[PDB]
Formats: structure tokens, C-alpha cells, sequence
């Protein structure tokens, strides 16, 4: 696969522990 | 935006601040104890475009090490606290400071503001107050009703002459404040300055000892503005303003050509 | 080289996300503070400066990250898949998961708490520390683990990944199941 | 046909909206107490299956220019301008409190103190300020205090009647409503009357619209608008060419 | 509280000729700036039905 390729899914972020924790 | 457009715009905003601070100086060309301000420019940061690594010393003389600026800005409106000329008036209640020193008045909110303006007067009660808004002078100096004249010594010792007795009776003593960095004082209008962190702690002492200035009665401190300096700097500011307008239109014409030709 | 005051200004967006992807930086300023996410993947950085505070997520995949100093604060997660780290320091403020897949990690501090999943996949780690509490899933596939700690808390499902477990925790509160 | 026609159309439509937003600022250069509106663009990616190549751009109003306006000296007692940062509490025709910066005050026949737009100005009691009907000299204090002189009363009768409610909240928590009055973004939030703000009586505060800033925004909006129009043209040009496939 | 009658006097107009001249300068500049926006919008609209 190509390195640094963008993803077509919302970018897991910080606020809302939900993303910071779930892999 | 095309980065060349905003680079020129910062030059336009920098000159606009220069024009604003240069019109304020000429507006206060007759204000007693007014200190002129000059706009200080400094260039913005340079960014490496052809080498994101951030090493600007590798091949700086090569296209890979090219760095482009982001424009200019006004970093400070520096006050020039040079002493002004003396105006000799007939009023006995206006005073002047010979050299370093600041008068002290008490603001309505409680803290004291420092001034070079010496235009004073008396209120209904007789305390020495400013000739404008009427803020009292620290320390308070109350003139008795029976007094016929006011004499302010070179060290601020206020004495009045009363008939029926020889020798002048002393009713107070003025005291002025000096600062390590008077240029850091915050102008708040009404010929008043508020102490700040950059100015330093107030240094209070008698007017005439420890390097402080002397209080001169019936004398006022003229504004230190140089009307010719403002006019010369006004000429430059216009031409620099026009030149940054030319390039903005030049970039606009080039971009208009791109989408009209291609 | 090093990161200066103006060197970092060229790698920051409007939300303070610092991107150092493949940048030839070897270290960060002491007491570094980053408002947003930090990305140091594929970088020659060997050690993080003490007092580092990250307001977002940490990503150091396939990088030379080997040492982390105690007191580091991370609001998001610490993604270290494929790094060179050998030991995890104690006292790291981490608000997300610790992904240590493909790492030479050997030891973990006692009473470690992970607020999400913990992945030690393909790691030479020998024994999970006693008192280890995980609020997510556990990944130990391809690791050298064969003995579990006496007491551990895995709120999620423990995934063995193939290794044979000879000893099970005596006090284990599992919200899921165990998968090979 | 290619979805790039609409991707460029949606950008060209938004560039027009930002152009209209800048146009309102230039139409309101001379307006009293007018805070220029800021315009920017936000990138919103179309998340879903497929390669992440389609991102839309829509304009928004992130905030306003809360800098001090150009002060006009009129020598009028009922004209006041806020020194530095601050606001004046007024209630519109709906009786809803809102912050304003138009200090062009006036007194109606009943004595209520209003502004140029007819909004009643609030006071210490949080009720609209009412003055005695037959006045003789109205002076507005620097801190907002209102002292009036009864008709025929001697000079030593300057009694205070009210204090103008000056509010200085965080500028980032205020939004411009449909009638130009700034209010809290959080509703049912009381306006605390600050005692630090000061009025420079005898002057009127103008608008803070930076004419050059709007003009340079205009020329960039035009070029970006025209480039996206070319994208629309080349999208249909490709579609027309890729129609001989079914032209056996 | 009324005013007093002064004989053999008149009241001059209170217009400030300098204020009007300064007002004229600003009003003229704002007038020209809004004309450019109208010209800018028309040129943008001209580009649409000509290129498409």
C-alpha cells in the first residue's frame, strides 16, 4: 500500500473519549 | 488567496497604522505635555518552500533553500519621551517638571495615573486638581480661603501668603514619580499614563533630590511633536501605500489573464 | 537536527496539529507543548523531551522512537505501531489506547492503567505487570507471553492470538470473552 | 454527470455568498457602531466508500471585527462613544435585550432615552431610562452616569438620575442577530453591567470596516469563482466527448 | 428656564463648513467603492453565461 494515503472515514480525534480510546 | 496578494496587504495595513499614529501626533500638536509616537515596523517570518525539512543553512544560495517572507507589520507604537520646550504663562496654578519626573493624580477607580501635563486649578473645596476632568493631585493640597497668593518652590513645597502675619505658611509639598522605562507606560487619554509591567515599579521622591526634576511654577511643557517630521514621514507613508497597491493590481491582472487565456 | 521556535511554525495548521512525517528532526524542545495532534512517524527521534504535553493524539509508527520521559501528557491515544521503544515509563498521562504492535517492548510498569485497548502484538514482552487494568481489549498475538498476572482487569475481550496460556488470573473481571 | 460539475458549482455558489457578505460591509462603511462581518471558507470532506477525492467548501461567518471604530467628534451632549471595548444595553421593539454600539442618543416627547434606531437604552435598574420631562441641561457622565438640570433650576442642581448600562462580555460569545444587536450565543444568559467601560461623551463611534481588506477579498473571490466556472465547462466538455462510446 | 431676548442681534447658522467638506470626502469614497462591487458582480455574471 502507499504510505501517507488519506482515508475515506471521519478522522478519529480527541474530544468525546469514544474516539481517543476505541482503536 | 495567492500568497503574493496577502504579502502586499500586510504592507498596506502596516502603513495604515503608520498613518493613524502620524495623524494622532499632528492632532496633539498643541497639547501640553504630549509625547509623540512613532510606528516601528519589522518584517514577518520567512518560510522554506522548497525544503520543508527546516534547515535554512544547507543550500540557502540554491533553489532548494529558497525562503519567502510573509510581509511586514507594525510591532509597536513607541513613545518618544524627550523633554519639551517651556511655555511661560501668567497663571500661578500650572506647573512644569524640569527633566525626568511625572505628576501624580488620583483616578476615580482609586489607582493613580502619572502625567506630564501641569495644567492645574482648584475645585470648590480648594484642593489642587487637574484643569480638565478635575482629578485631585496626590498628595492632596488644600488652599485656605484667606490666602492671597500661591508659591510653589523648586522642590514642590507649596506655601501661601496670608496677611496679618509675615513669612509664608506651608500647606503641602508636591512629590513626583520617575520610572525606569517610561516608554512602557500605558497611555489612557486625558494626558494620563498608567503603570505597566514593562515600565517598572514607580519610584517616588521629592522633586529635586535623587536625580528628579524640579517643579517650575507658572510654566508649562510644550508638546515634543516635530510637525515637519510628521509631514516628511507622511510623504513616505503615502508612496509606500501606493506601491503596495500597484503590486496587488499586478497580481490581479496576471490571475485574470490565466483564466481568460487558459 | 533539533526543533526551534520557528522550525515548528512551518509544521502547524490552524488547529495546532504538528506534522513531522519523515522530517529529519532528532529531538523536540524541552518542555514542549502541542495544542493538537503530534505525528512523528518515520522520524529519527530517539527520545521525547521531558514535560511534553499533547492536546491530541500521538502517532509514531515505523519511527525511531525509543525513549519516553516520565510526566508526558497525552489527551488522545499513543499509536506506536512499529517503533523502536524498549521500555514504557511510569507516570505517563494517556487518555487513549497504547498500540505497541511490532515493537521490541520488554517490560511495563506495575499498576499500569490503559483507558482503551492494549496491543503488544509481536513483542518480546515476558510478563504483564501485576495490577494491570485495561478498559478495552487485550491483544497478545505473536508475543512471548505465556503466563498472566495474578490479578488483572480487562473490560473488553482478551485475544490470545495463538500463544498458549498456561496460567490464568485468579481475580479477573472480564466484560467479554477469550479468543485464540 | 461527473459530480465534478456540482463540486465546482457548489464552490462557485458559495463564492457568490462570500461576495455578498463583503458587499454588506462596504454598504455599511458609514453606519454608526457597525462591526464588520468576517468571512471564510470551510472544507467538508464527503466521507464514504471510494477514494477520498471530493471535498466541498462552504462559506461561514466565524466572527466579527470588534476593533474600535472611527470616532466622530460632533460636540453634541447626547452623543457618546465607547472607549476601548464595551457595549450598550438596549431592547428592540420586541422587548428583547441586546447589545449595541450606537451611542447617538435622543430624548422623545415622553422623556425616554432612546438611540438613533429607536431602541430604548437600559440603566442601573435594568429598565429603560426615563428622564423628567422639562429638562434644561443634560450631561452624560464618562462612566455612564446621567445628570440632568430641572427647568429653571440654578447651576448647583446637577443631580444624577440614571447610569447607562455598559456591558463588556467576551467578544467570542456574542453573535450578531437579525437586527444588528449582538447577543449571547447561550440563551437566557444575563448581561452583567460592567463598571470599567467608559464613554467618550461628545463623540460618535463609526464603523470599523477596512475598505482595503474588503477590496482584496473581492478580487480573490472573483478569480476563484472564475476558475471553478472553467472546471464546470471542462466537466461537460469531457462528458460530451465520452458519448461516442455508445455511438455505433 | 427660558432664553433671554437680545435686541439688535441675530443668530448665525451653526453649520460647520469643515465638517461638511470632511463628510463629502467620506461619502464620495464610499459611493465609488460600492460602484466597483456592482461592476465586479456584473463582470462575474458576464463570465458565467459566456464561458458556459
Amino acid at each position: 500500500g502507499i504510505p501517507g494515503a488519506l482515508s475515506n472515514q471521519p478522522p478519529a480525534d480527541a474530544s468525546i473519549p469514544q474516539d481517543v480510546a476505541q482503536m | 488567496m495567492h500568497p503574493a496578494l496577502w504579502v502586499s496587504k500586510t504592507g498596506l495595513d502596516a502603513q495604515q497604522t503608520n498613518i493613524a499614529t502620524i495623524s494622532n501626533n499632528l492632532a496633539n500638536a498643541s497639547t501640553v505635555g504630549y509625547k509623540k509616537s512613532r510606528a516601528v515596523f519589522e518584517d514577518l517570518f520567512y518560510q522554506n518552500i522548497n525544503q520543508p525539512g527546516g534547515q535554512s543553512s544547507q543550500n540557502t544560495e540554491l533553489p532548494s533553500g529558497l525562503m519567502l517572507g510573509a510581509g511586514s507589520k507594525v510591532v509597536a507604537t513607541q513613545k518618544v519621551h524627550t523633554h519639551g520646550n517651556a511655555q511661560t504663562t501668567t497663571n500661578a496654578l500650572d506647573m512644569m517638571v524640569e527633566g525626568d519626573g511625572f505628576f501624580q493624580v488620583t483616578l476615580p477607580d482609586g489607582n493613580i495615573g502619572y502625567t506630564r501635563n501641569g495644567q492645574f486649578t482648584l475645585n470648590g473645596e480648594g484642593t489642587l486638581v487637574t484643569s480638565g476632568s478635575g482629578y485631585p493631585v496626590e498628595p492632596e493640597i488644600v488652599i485656605p480661603e484667606d490666602a492671597i497668593s500661591i508659591t510653589v518652590g523648586t522642590d514642590g513645597e507649596v506655601s501661601v501668603r496670608v496677611r496679618g502675619q509675615q513669612d509664608n505658611q506651608v500647606v503641602g509639598q508636591l512629590t513626583i514619580t520617575d520610572f525606569v522605562n517610561p516608554g512602557g507606560l500605558e497611555p489612557i487619554g486625558q494626558n494620563l499614563y498608567l503603570p505597566t509591567g514593562a515600565s517598572g515599579d514607580p519610584q517616588e521622591g521629592v522633586p529635586g533630590l535623587d536625580g528628579l526634576g524640579e517643579i517650575r511654577q507658572s510654566m508649562l511643557e510644550a508638546s515634543n511633536v516635530n510637525v515637519t517630521e510628521e509631514l516628511v514621514n507622511m510623504i513616505e507613508a503615502q508612496r509606500v501605500y501606493e506601491m503596495n497597491s500597484k503590486v496587488i493590481s499586478s497580481v490581479d491582472k496576471m490571475m485574470s489573464f490565466v483564466n481568460q487565456q487558459l | 537536527y533539533e526543533l526551534d521556535y520557528y522550525s515548528k511554525f512551518g509544521h502547524t495548521d490552524n488547529y495546532g496539529n504538528l506534522d513531522l512525517r519523515n522530517k529529519p528532526y532528532t529531538q523536540l524542545p524541552s518542555g514542549f507543548v502541542v495544542k493538537g495532534n503530534l505525528n512523528i512517524s518515520q522520524t529519527p527521534i530517539k527520545k521525547l523531551p521531558k514535560g511534553l504535553d499533547v492536546g491530541g493524539s500521538l502517532e509514531a509508527t515505523n519511527s525511531a522512537l525509543k525513549t519516553i520521559r516520565s510526566g508526558t501528557k497525552i489527551k488522545g491515544y499513543a499509536n506506536l505501531l512499529g517503533s523502536k521503544i524498549e521500555s514504557w515509563p511510569r507516570g505517563i498521562k494517556l487518555g487513549g489506547y497504547l498500540n505497541l504492535t511490532d515493537t521490541p517492548l520488554k517490560t511495563l510498569p506495575a499498576k499500569l492503567r490503559v483507558k482503551g485497548d492494549l496491543s503488544v502484538i509481536r513483542t518480546p514482552i515476558s510478563a504483564l505487570p501485576e495490577g494491570l487494568v485495561v478498559d478495552g481489549n487485550l491483544y497478545i498475538g505473536g508475543s512471548a507471553l505465556q503466563v498472566f498476572p495474578d490479578t488483572m482487569t480487562v473490560k473488553g475481550n482478551i485475544f490470545l492470538g495463538g500463544n498458549k496460556i498456561t496460567k490464568w488470573p485468579s481475580n479477573l473481571t472480564l466484560g467479554g470473552a477469550v479468543a485464540p | 454527470m461527473d459530480r465534478a460539475l456540482f463540486l465546482a458549482m457548489s464552490g462557485a455558489k458559495q463564492n457568490m455568498q462570500a461576495l455578498q457578505l463583503r458587499a454588506n460591509n462596504l454598504a455599511n462603511v458609514s453606519t454608526t457602531g457597525f462591526r464588520a462581518d468576517l468571512a471564510q471558507a470551510r472544507s467538508m470532506q464527503a466521507y464514504g466508500e471510494g477514494h477520498p477525492s471530493r471535498v466541498f467548501s462552504m462559506t461561514e461567518r466565524p466572527g466579527h471585527n470588534f476593533a474600535q471604530g472611527s470616532v466622530i467628534t460632533t460636540g453634541r451632549d447626547l452623543d457618546v462613544t465607547i472607549e476601548g471595548s464595551g457595549w450598550i444595553s438596549v431592547l428592540d421593539h420586541t422587548g428583547k435585550e441586546g447589545l449595541t454600539r450606537n451611542g447617538n442618543l435622543k430624548v422623545d416627547q415622553n422623556g425616554m432615552l432612546t438611540n438613533a434606531s429607536g431602541h430604548l437604552v437600559l440603566g442601573e435598574n435594568d429598565a429603560p431610562i426615563t428622564l423628567p420631562i422639562p429638562l434644561s441641561k443634560i450631561e452624560i457622565g464618562r462612566d455612564g452616569t446621567i445628570s440632568v438640570l430641572p427647568q429653571g433650576a440654578p447651576a448647583e442642581e446637577f443631580q444624577a438620575v440614571d447610569r447607562i448600562k455598559l456591558v463588556k462580555p467576551n467578544d467570542q460569545s456574542l453573535f450578531k442577530d437579525t437586527n444588528g444587536l449582538f447577543r449571547h450565543k447561550t440563551p437566557n444568559q444575563p448581561y452583567e453591567a460592567d463598571a470599567t467601560v467608559s464613554l467618550q461623551t461628545g463623540a460618535i463611534e463609526g464603523s470599523n470596516v477596512n475598505a482595503v481588506g474588503e477590496m482584496t477579498a473581492l478580487i480573490d473571490l472573483q478569480r476563484q469563482f472564475e476558475m471553478q466556472v472553467k472546471m464546470m465547462s471542462t466537466a461537460e466538455e469531457m462528458d460530451k466527448s465520452s458519448d461516442s462510446l455508445l455511438r455505433m
